[PDB]
RNA sequence: AGUAGUAACAAGAG
RNA sequence: UAUACCUCUGCUUCUGCUAUU
RNA sequence: GAAUGCUAUAAUAG
């Protein structure tokens, strides 16, 4: 229903096929504007911007200084962050799983492909192997 | 460079366990050699203070089936382990943790010790460092134009004395056989920013991920980055 | 000798190439990963689960030991515990009833030390237990919605210096680098550990448990003048919306916090006195009645020394060396010369915003101290002066120089605010700004230092400047200078003004702090009728209930006395919470619109009882003889407290149809007490002084007319009033 | 007690694995009282961070008198295997 | 929100009428777009270094591309029989 | 049958 | 086949995010 | 005459 309704709501915008995953994509933005008052996902990227510039105008160096906090936070935050999101999806086994098991899966998988990113305790570092991750040929991982 | 220098010179063990020390630090031992080369000669010096050095169940020193030395080499053990080793000292023999990482301590002494290797004068270094510690550590400084500066309680006898001043003018006359003296002469800083590279496969879904009126994200960056949408 | 146990099952332990790959792979860091790792998803339901489960056989896990071993298979015919082991303790399962048969014929164990490891709990207790209950009220009570402390702490710290003294007392060798913290709670840490010392209770416990009593938990809460945290954990008992409890607790109080209420007491004391005639009479009256928890305040003020000006002036009132004495948080401050004059400005700051601040003029001298430090200073409107110290402790002279550099609110001050700091709170209330500059420049104080700037130090006998590291030094910070060398009978007018013996005043009741705050211990008022100190919606209230009650005699002394029954005890009270600048104008407003209704006929009754306590305050008319004309009253208090002409309003509106008044929320039946024309009777004349209504909305006449266009009308010209969302009315004078 | 249900099912493996990590940490938690309380720090290998903590703990217990030349001996030479 | 109707109550122009619409957005989900909150960084992260720029932008470009799993399947049944079976998603296109 | 209600249970497994 | 009138199981037959912390 | 910012296995809200 939630998969149908999302793509009711884009259908009038633009659909193209994603020469990465193979998958039909659907982009509503800067769409045509509605012509009705049926849900429009059509949403016009300048009035997004203004909208916000008015925001950064009503209160100001707000967007930079949460960033810097923002930013600061991510580099003391550790790996093991992960591990307090209750059920997670595992890719290895393709199920939901405890958080802290789903991410070790993930580390003992990684370090297969040589990615030990995470050893090194930061969260950017481990971040920084997941997007890697999407680059190597085949991902290799333990299934017992 | 000083890449393929220390391969030869310093052993696997005094090479890994000094770029744990620059890891735990995050400073790149490729990007800084001189820091690099500064722990190792740091830590091959103290471990030449407590490689022979054993303690019988009388308790004396000796030279050398027994496993029990007479000093403690704090210096490359991770910093968790080394305040772990330092603290237990400290509270077992009952006296006060220095507030300050040290690199030494004698068993027979029940003293911690501070080694420090200087460019210039030994003699010089010794009052500098006496700011900090003032007599916290015993300090032992050290420099490569054949000059020591001990405490006036100094347990190093005359021919463990020697080995280091030999290894310290034979380095540093190996440094200037490989005309790499002069690398660590001039002055070496680097801010270490922390980069984060994207790779190929999310870079392209990046590009793909854009609203409609748009060739690739840099258009989109650079259009939210610089154009006005008043009105 | 555990430590050889340890190394002989690691060598068990690392046969396991599983498990010695583990150990040899997964880092320290990653120790809290796989520490959490498990098979079970979170039970989602467990109120379930347990309900169901209680009713299994065996629904308990044991963990594999001889006093699990000690615990019989059945008792009497009852299976206590299986043979089959859990998967987690991998130990015998057991009954509900195991636990109640090992409560009942199982072994004694040592209890030694409970009492000192769950020491903090046992206070809790105690503070009830040596408590003493007053008595019940019922009737309305303005809760505030504020951040408070929820359990008394042993000593405050945030969570990482907390931390780490309980390291240094449980956790020894795994302690890390040292910090000043450990010197600093030295007392602390050797006295917890002595207490601790012997006890048979699981480390990770003593460590929550002293986390419990060091960690400062500290939640919003719906408060009503109790701050104090051995008032907070009662809260439930103390107070509702519609009814409080007086409840003295147990132990101690602190000085501070006995001082801080003692201030607010006073502060509400002139408040509510400075609108009667006599203030001081009343001051005194209610004074010498107001308790400060189970202290009276007279006991109160004599015993502390410090308070601020209002403290001052119900001293002198009472008869008490007033001392001059002044704090601002660390700095503590005495006046030798000068008058301040708080005018409220608007600052800009070193990040580039602008903060409305209260700034005080006059140049004058303070008696500055900070811990074994002292000084005096001399500073001026937005500029420090002069600054003489001692060379006591090196940090307490650091703090006095930042503290006294702050206080003095030089525009050097403002430039040095460089990066993020709130004087709005995350839930839009107002914090100080003075007391948020000043707790944020005793954080980063090298800003300030070189944002004001130094000079040539002194070259007199004993006076020699000190720089940025504290240091007798060549260049010195621009008006500052250490030296090595460290009452008079006063009276007070009725009118509450604190005069010399010469004839110059040092205080007066115009001077004490407007802001109403909530009272750390409980503030209570001996006399009768305590609501008078009330707040704005509780006065309100009361009074419009107080009307209510006795409208039978106030409605027909009214029509046979004019201005008889406008002065009432009741409506002075009320008066200390109209805006003094509006007050007589109000009242000349509502006593035209009240003789209006009574002389031309066309009376309304939940009219008369809205204006009937306005007219308190003598008459402001404008200068042309008529009155002024109102749509709204602001009240003393947020942008809801305000009583609409026309209208209802949040704190008084008329329901017709059911004839039903309602007073903040609280529903009161005027059925029986109104009168058989009313009803038809249109409210378009008891709106405006002088006007009444004529016909209905004429479109000759055009739109509505604005208040002011009404005053400039001239009398019998007609005019069209809208009195709520579709009741056209035409008006005429 | 555990839901059994996974005793069934081929799941069963995950409680070895399980009880693996729980031999390692709990051990750990022998050596460092404080990873109890507060999360313990380092990027080395965590046998590394036992045998150092072992190995003072015995060298000192020797010199203090917690532990006698016999059980010493042991304790260095078991520790040597690692 | 007492504090915000109080001050927005009471800033309502004298003879004016203040409204509240009690409001709720349907499909909230499903309107809001991933290639819009991509903008939102990128504009609240102008004055950010380069690498914090791109991490934030991470997570926006994934959910544009995100790959929705369609739970456990559809079960069929014959009444007659008393048989049922669960058809995995994969094999949802099976059987006509 | 029934519960129940946009899809399940009315035992499941070796 | 068979053991099986036996044996094991009763949230694990996919339970998310963000607040109140 | 102000503060102190957090961070459950429950429940509620969206
Ligand atoms: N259990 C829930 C309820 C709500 N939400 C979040 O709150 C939003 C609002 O939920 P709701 O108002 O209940 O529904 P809508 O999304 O508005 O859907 P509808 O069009 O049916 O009103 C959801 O879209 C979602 O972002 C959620 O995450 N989880
Ligand atoms: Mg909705």
């Amino acid at each position: 229903d939630t998969v149908i309704r999302t793509h009711e709501y884009s259908n009038k915008g633009k659909q193209y096929i994603s020469d990465v995953t193979g998958c039909t994509m659907v982009d509503p933005t800067n769409g045509p504007l509605p012509e009705d008052n049926e849900p429009s996902a059509y949403a016009q990227l300048d009035c997004v911007l203004e909208a916000l510039d008015r925001m950064d105008e009503e209160h100001p160096g707000l967007f930079q200084a949460a960033s810097q906090n923002a930013m600061e936070t991510l580099m003391v935050t550790t790996v093991d962050k992960l591990t307090q999101g209750r059920q997670t999806f595992d890719w290895t086994v393709c199920r939901n799983q405890p958080a802290a098991t789903a991410l070790n899966t993930t580390i003992t998988s990684f370090r297969l492909n040589d990615l030990n990113g995470a050893d090194k305790g930061g969260l950017i570092p481990f971040c920084q192997d997941i997007i890697d991750s999407l680059d190597r040929p085949e991902m290799t991982f333990f299934s017992v | 460079s000083m890449d393929t220098f220390i391969t030869r010179n310093f052993q696997t063990t005094i090479i890994q366990k000094a770029k744990n020390t620059m890891a735990e630090f995050s400073e790149d031992p490729e990007l800084q050699p001189a820091m690099l080369f500064n722990i190792c000669v740091h830590l091959e010096v103290c471990y030449v203070i407590s490689d022979m050095n054993f303690l019988d169940e009388e308790g004396k020193a000796y030279t050398a089936q027994n496993l029990r030395p007479q000093y403690e080499v704090i210096e490359g053990m991770p910093r968790t382990i080394a305040w772990m080793v330092q603290r237990s000292l400290a509270q077992e023999h009952g006296i006060e943790t220095p507030k300050y990482l040290a690199d030494l301590f004698d068993y027979k002494t029940k003293r911690f010790i501070e080694v420090g290797i200087t460019k210039g004068l030994a003699d010089d270094y010794f009052w500098k460092k006496k700011e900090k510690l003032g007599n916290s550590m015993e300090l032992m400084i050290f420099s490569y134009n054949q000059d020591y500066s001990l405490s006036n309680e100094s347990s190093l006898d005359e021919e463990g004395k020697g080995r280091v001043l030999s290894r310290l003018t034979e380095l540093q006359a190996e440094l200037s056989l490989k005309n790499l003296w002069q690398v660590l002469i001039g002055e070496e800083d680097v801010e270490k920013g922390i980069d984060f590279k994207l790779g190929q496969t999310i870079s392209r879904l990046r590009d793909i991920s854009v609203p409609a009126g748009f060739s690739n994200f840099e258009g989109m960056r650079s259009y939210i980055d610089n154009i006005d949408p008043k009105g | 000798g555990m430590t050889l146990a340890k190394i002989e099952l690691l060598k068990q332990l690392l046969r396991d190439n599983e498990a010695k790959t583990v150990l040899k792979q997964t880092t320290v860091d990653q120790y809290n990963i796989i520490r959490k790792f498990n098979t079970s998803r979170i039970e989602k339901n467990p109120s379930l689960r347990m309900k169901w489960a209680m009713c299994s056989n065996f629904p308990l896990a044991l963990t594999k030991g001889d006093m699990a071993n000690r615990i019989p298979l059945e008792y009497k015919g009852i299976q206590l515990k299986t043979n089959a082991e859990d998967i987690g303790t991998k130990g015998q399962m057991c009954s509900i009833a195991a636990v109640t048969w090992w409560n009942t014929y199982g072994p004694i164990g040592d209890t030694e030390g409970f009492e000192r490891v769950y020491e903090s709990f046992f206070l809790r207790k105690m503070r009830l237990d040596n408590a003493t209950w007053g008595r019940i009220t019922f009737g309305p009570v303005e809760r505030v919605r504020k951040r408070v402390l929820l359990n008394p702490l042993t000593k405050e710290m945030p969570p990482d210096e907390a931390s780490n003294v309980i390291m240094e007392i449980l956790f020894p060798k795994e302690a890390g680098i040292p910090r000043e913290s450990t010197w600093i709670h030295r007392e602390l840490i050797k006295e917890k550990r002595e207490k601790l010392k012997g006890t048979m209770i699981t480390p990770i416990v003593l460590a929550y448990m002293l986390e419990r009593e060091l960690v400062a938990r500290r939640r919003f809460l719906p408060v009503a003048g109790a701050t104090s945290a051995e008032f907070i954990e009662m809260l439930h008992c103390l107070q509702g919306e519609n009814w409080r409890q007086i409840y003295h607790p147990g132990g101690n109080k602190l000085t501070e916090s006995r001082s801080q209420s003692m201030i607010v007491a006073c502060r509400k004391i002139i408040r509510r006195s400075i609108v009667a005639s006599n203030p001081l009479e009343l001051a005194v009256e209610i004074a010498n009645k107001t308790v400060i928890d189970t202290e009276p305040l007279k006991s109160c003020l004599a015993a502390i020394d410090g308070g601020d000006v209002a403290c001052d002036i119900i001293r002198a009132a009472l008869g008490l060396k007033i001392r001059q004495r002044q704090r601002f948080g660390r700095l503590e401050l005495k006046r030798i010369s000068g008058r301040g004059f708080k005018n409220d400005e608007e600052i800009l700051i070193g990040n580039g915003t602008i903060q409305k601040i209260g700034i005080w003029d006059g140049e004058e001298e303070f008696h500055v101290r900070c811990g074994e430090c002292r000084g005096i200073l001399k500073k001026s409107k937005m500029k420090l002066e002069k600054l003489l110290i001692n060379s006591a402790k090196k940090e307490d002279m650091r703090d006095l120089i930042i503290l006294c550099m702050v206080f003095s609110q030089d525009t050097r001050m403002f430039q040095g605010v460089r990066g993020e700091i709130n004087f709005l709170n995350r839930a839009g209330q107002l914090l100080s700004p003075m007391y948020q500059l000043q707790r944020y420049f005793l954080n980063r104080s090298n800003d300030l230092f070189d944002q004001w700037g130094y000079e040539e130090s002194p070259k007199a006998s004993e006076l020699h400047g000190i720089n940025e590291s504290m240091n007798a030094s060549d260049y010195t910070l621009k008006g500052v200078v250490v030296t090595r060398n460290v009452t008079e009978k006063v009276s007070i007018t009725k009118n509450l003004s604190l005069i010399k013996r010469t004839g110059e005043v040092i205080m007066g009741a115009n001077d004490v702090s407007e802001l109403e705050s909530q009272a750390q211990l409980m503030i209570t008022y001996d006399t009768p009728k305590m609501w008078e100190m009330g707040t704005t919606k509780e006065l309100v209230q009361n009074t419009y209930q107080w009307v209510l009650k006795n409208l039978v005699t106030l409605k027909a002394q009214f029509l046979l006395g004019k201005e008889d029954m406008f002065q009432w005890d009741a409506f002075e009270a009320f008066e200390s919470i109209i805006p003094q600048k509006m007050a007589g104008q109000y009242s000349g407003f509502a006593r035209a619109v009240l003789k209006q209704m009574r002389d031309q006929e066309v009376m309304k009754t939940d009219q008369f009882i809205k204006l009937l306590p306005f007219c308190f305050s003598p008459p402001k008319l404008r200068s042309n003889g008529e009155p002024y004309q109102f749509l709204k009253l602001v009240l003393k208090g947020g942008g809801e407290n305000f009583i609409e002409v026309r209208k209802g309003s949040p704190l008084f509106s008329y329901n017709p149809q059911t004839e039903v008044l309602t007073i903040c929320g609280r529903m009161m039946s005027l059925k029986g007490k109104i009168e058989d024309e009313e009803r038809n009777r249109s409210m378009g004349n008891a709106v405006l002084a002088g006007f009444l209504v004529s016909g209905k909305y004429d479109p000759d006449l055009g739109d509505f007319k604005t208040i002011e266009e009404l005053e400039k009308l001239k009398p019998g010209e007609k005019a069209n009033i809208l009195l709520y969302q579709g009741k056209p009315v035409k008006v005429v004078k | 007690k555990r839901n059994r249900s996974i005793l069934n099912t081929d799941q069963r493996n995950m409680i070895l694995e399980e009880q693996c990590y729980a031999k390692c940490c709990n051990l750990f938690e022998a050596c460092f009282n404080s990873a109890s309380y507060r999360k313990p720090v380092g990027q080395h290998s965590m046998l590394e961070a036992m045998a150092h903590r072992l190995r003072m703990d015995a060298r000192l217990d020797y010199e203090s008198g917690r532990m006698s030349k016999d059980d010493f001996e042991k304790a260095m030479a078991h520790l040597g295997e690692i | 929100l007492s504090n915000a109707v109080a001050k927005m109550l009471s800033n309502c122009p004298p003879g004016g009428i203040s409204m509240t619409v009690t409001g709720d957005n349907t499909k909230w989900n499903e309107c809001l777009n991933p290639r819009i909150f991509l903008a939102m960084t990128e504009r609240i992260t102008r004055d950010s270094p380069i690498w914090f720029r791109d991490f934030c932008s991470i997570a926006p470009v994934l959910f544009s591309n995100k790959i929705a799993r369609l739970g456990k399947g559809f079960m069929i049944t014959s009444k007659t029989k008393r048989l049922k079976a669960q058809i995995p998603c994969p094999d949802l296109f099976s059987i006509p």
